């Protein structure tokens, strides 16, 4: 049976065991190290999918766009660390005007 | 040629970045610091792709050239 | 190379809500991008404790050490009940 | 005037398009890699990341001047604050 | 008065030693260390490590931190201008 | 406890970064960001510890550490 | 852990000229540090191009993205120059 | 005969060749990897042994210290960018006093 599903995940197990060794980051990789790896990566892309989700929502929207992950990386502060030095391609800005004027 | 930029667009640009008023003088500045930008960023690009042997800058260039300006971009591979 | 598995997350969080290519083109952009961090750390610590495996302790401390507060937490609680599905489902 | 000015923001901090004619911005890139290699050629897309990238850029940029042009008493932004705030940054020319 | 304090800049400014006492900061550290961990014990030289690297923090914070102050019309240093560069720096609490 | 550092001490540092006059309160706030730079660089100092199954944090913690965040001191090691 | 090294260049550039313990202890950051700032670049061009031998070409363009300049050059330079010895030195 | 004298080199090829197979950077490292790094390291050494030193003798003195080391760095525009985000222990900072005081 599936790794991925062993280890009940969406992400591929197995994808991720193989770029763990082919980056030759280690030079052996454990058994658990993929599906621990995999596992944060779901997790993650299932957080930001789905603040993004809601973001698509509250506009008007059922598909979401760049903007809705703009939107919701920069609203959840967490988030806004992490991907601090990353730029959303046509994610645009956050709307945002300076009190003083 | 970088005159092609335009009073117009840096003015948007300036307003998405929540600008109300803008001396006439920062349009030229603001060329200057775009072209250094492009520059390094170009320079860097193009020193990856005389790594592979192409004659063409592929997108994931641009990226890993970013990369190493310390500034990552998502929406072109990764 | 992710969309498979980023849509079916989708589904999972919002299965009503539909994503754009070019938005699918950032989630990959991003899924690499932490894939790439997490597993820099996770062999640069195997590296100063002389260790030539990368085990799931690495990707543990990797992840405390990259993540964001709260953020981590959960990354490893999911990570370490993941692995440990694993394990014991043989 | 005021009004127009914030109502300028409102709309193009609510845009997501790039603010540059794809066409000038194109010419700038080719106009500057010659001189790092002459047989160079760029892809659209690579182009393109280029484009989404200068213009983030600059419009954090703009931010961070914004935010030293306030410092003073002012809300118009000069030279003297791109400059404050690129030595903050780190950055050089 | 403006004498003494450019003095002083000079004289600090030459200089190549550890402003702050060993002690007090040494606590420091255990004082915090205590949180991540109760049973922490740091080296004499992590701790030195760990001061050679918060004191050039500091100063590289105040150089900035004075171009803020500058900035305006002022030569006296305030919270604001403390913030302000850490603001443009990416800094955060 | 960062009450022990001290008003000369933050004034010479304020003296070696070239400032001249310092306000009464860039005393307090300076003792803000100390201990907020130190407790993000102790942290991932004893995250470190905490891996090679150490009870001492040793100096090439605070290296590793300080390279995690940007700032990257000689003088340790390496 | 370079000390030997690192003095031994320092006579051949200031043959009176000492340096301290502390200092040696600086210079030796220093080599470790572009060390395993130009072999991680080395290591990433090599990925890029799928590539699974970090090649004395990897080494230049490497040099070529993290040195300055006209520093840069040189160091290329000394590098070919010295590559070069070596393997007709055989 | 010695890879580092082949070479015409001080700093050992033969253990940066050690140092760039066991940090698992590479599958497989070529021969003229460490020979051409070696250099580099070399040059750099001397490079900025050579300001260091400079420096010492400027002053005073005939050992090098820290502080040399670091008006030497901070010195050469060059050199200050590539260890730009570098503290030198004891290397104090740079004279200077911004010019409206």
């Amino acid at each position: 049976k599936s790794r991925s599903s062993r280890a009940g995940l969406q992400f591929p197990v197995g994808r991720v065991h193989r770029l763990l060794r082919k980056g030759n980051y280690a030079e052996r990789v454990g058994a658990g190290a993929p599906v621990y790896l995999a596992a944060v990566l779901e997790y993650l892309t299932a957080e930001i999918l789905e603040l993004a989700g809601n973001a698509a929502r509250d506009n008007k929207k059922t598909r979401i766009i760049p903007r809705h992950l703009q939107l919701a990386i920069r609203n959840d502060e967490e988030l806004n660390k992490l991907l601090g030095k990353v730029t959303i391609a046509q994610g645009g800005v956050l709307p945002n005007i300076q009190a003083v004027l | 040629n970088i005159q092609g930029i335009t009073k117009p667009a840096i003015r948007r640009l300036a307003r998405r970045g929540g600008v109300k008023r803008i001396s006439g003088l920062i349009y030229e500045e603001t060329r200057g610091v775009l072209k250094v930008f492009l520059e390094n960023v170009i320079r860097d690009a193009v020193t990856y792709t005389e790594h592979a042997k192409r004659k063409t800058v592929t997108a994931m260039d641009v990226v890993y050239a970013l990369k190493r300006q310390e500034r990552t971009l998502y929406g072109f591979g990764g | 190379s992710y969309s498979i598995y980023v849509y079916k997350v989708l589904k999972q969080v919002h299965p009503d809500t539909g994503i754009s290519s070019k938005a699918m083109g950032i989630m990959n952009s991003f899924v690499n991008d932490i894939f790439e961090r997490i597993a820099g750390e996770a062999s640069r610590l195997a590296h100063y404790n002389k260790r030539s495996t990368i085990t799931s302790r690495e990707i543990q401390t990797a992840v405390r050490l990259l993540l964001p507060g709260e953020l981590a937490k959960h990354a490893v609680s999911e990570g370490t009940k993941a692995v440990t599905k694993y394990t014991s489902s043989k | 005037p005021g009004t127009v000015a914030l109502r300028e923001i409102r709309r193009y901090q609510k845009s997501t398009e790039l603010l540059i004619r794809k066409l000038p911005f194109q010419r700038l890139v080719r106009e500057i890699a010659q001189d790092f290699k002459t047989d160079l050629r760029f892809q659209s897309s690579a182009v393109m990341a280029l484009q989404e990238a200068s213009e983030a850029y600059l419009v954090g940029l703009f931010e961070d001047t914004n935010l030293c042009a306030i410092h003073a008493k002012r809300v118009t932004i000069m030279p003297k604050d791109i400059q404050l705030a690129r030595r903050i940054r780190g950055e050089r020319a």
